[PDB]
């Protein structure tokens, strides 16, 4: 059966600038079958309350998922997103950088 | 100008886990307004934008009558699927559905849409007459024989035609604030120094609604798509849009790159250039 | 308004 890794898009709701509250985004995508685990990481460790949109697919039948938390962005704290899915060998964290 | 109502459907079995969950949304261009989800525990249409909120109680129980129906229905379509294609009941499968009508700036239907697939695959699709149908494969010709028989695609075509058409331009009235409301994207160019002869120039767009947007450099005016990485646009998460698209650049070439952007909700194309001041 | 035509397979 055809399987398709995600792609993983971390990113910001607004431009980040330091101790103003934003929204931290993971947006999986292109991805199938529809089984994903996705995580917020803040230092490493999974963030609490994270939300996520309802399960859609796009014209190719890929599904696509956002996941979301409320965050205020520092320069001490490292953020990331670590997305498995049956695709992939091992957890994909892709880091949070304020300039992607 | 045009818009789009479309409904998606995502059945999936999980043998040894529990029962096929079902879940389906509903979208007013790239607005999603409702959601079913089987796994919860009062399985329920639910509102996903404000301007869907307002309808009644009538409204919400039907439609999770139908959602509720139609998992069960899908539930068996699962199993109607394992016979077809001679698999077994160790496998986890996937049923997707999306359908829908796109009508003109008059409020006039243009193209109706009710697509299925199996595991990813296309399956059986209604073809642009709103009266046949295309089958991808021998199995999904025992599913079209069955809809020709019963006359499905009438059915269809009815609901495409009318309720379709008339309760998306309903939507669209109810949410115009926002539905008939295009927001320009903002934008602007960074730089990165990769190293001391090259760097790398984005440009963002950011805010920006309805979805559709196209950003390119220019080098001296020419074409640079085969040396662009484009990300896909992605949610902000408050129902707008980004997308970034960069360029690696020698060093002192910058000023000669240009971005150009188009969205309608711009009075026209933009153009671009790193501004260091 | 979500279609209600049942689609048996």
């Amino acid at each position: 059966m055809i399987q398709r890794t995600p792609k993983i898009q971390v990113y910001s709701r607004h431009p980040a600038e330091n101790g103003k509250s934003n929204f931290l985004n993971c947006y999986v995508s292109g991805f199938h079958p529809s089984d994903i685990e996705v995580d917020l990481l803040k230092n490493g460790e999974r963030i609490e309350k994270v939300e996520h949109s309802d399960l859609s697919f796009s014209k190719d039948w890929s599904f696509y998922l956002l996941y979301y938390t409320e965050f205020t962005p520092t320069e001490k704290d490292e953020y990331a997103c670590r997305v498995n899915h049956v695709t992939l060998s091992q957890p994909k964290i892709v880091k949070w950088d304020r300039d992607m | 100008g045009s818009h789009s109502m479309r409904y998606f459907y995502t059945a999936m079995s999980r043998p040894g886990r529990g029962e096929p969950r079902f879940i389906a949304v509903g979208y007013v261009d790239d607005t999603q307004f409702v959601r079913f989800d089987s796994d919860a525990a009062s399985p329920r249409m639910a509102p996903r934008a404000p301007w869907i909120e307002q309808e009644g109680p009538e409204y919400w129980d039907g439609e999770t009558r139908n959602m509720k129906a139609s998992a069960q229905t899908y539930r068996e379509n699962l199993r109607i699927a394992l016979r077809y294609y001679n698999q077994s009941e160790a496998g986890s499968h996937i049923i997707q559905v999306m359908y829908g009508c796109d009508v003109g700036p008059d409020g006039r239907l243009l193209r109706g849409h009710d697509q299925s697939a199996y595991d990813g695959k296309d399956y059986i699709a209604l073809n642009e007459d709103l009266s046949s149908w295309t089958a991808a494969d021998t199995a999904a010709q025992i599913t079209q024989r069955k809809w020709e028989a019963a006359r499905v695609a009438e059915q269809l075509r009815a609901y495409l035609e009318g309720l379709c058409v008339e309760w998306l331009r309903r939507y669209l009235e109810n949410g115009k604030e926002t539905l008939q409301r295009a927001d320009p994207p903002k934008t602007h160019v960074t730089h990165h120094p990769i190293s001391d002869h090259e760097a790398t120039l984005r440009c963002w767009a950011l805010g920006f609604y309805p979805a559709e947007i196209t950003l390119t450099w220019q080098r001296d005016g020419e074409d640079q798509t085969q040396d662009t990485e484009l990300v896909e646009t992605r949610p902000a998460g408050d129902r707008t849009f980004q997308k970034w698209a960069a360029v690696v650049v020698p060093s002192g070439e910058e000023q000669r790159y240009t971005c150009h952007v188009q969205h309608e909700g711009l009075p026209k194309p933009l153009t671009l250039r790193w501004e260091p001041h | 308004q979500a279609s209600q035509e049942v689609k048996n397979w």
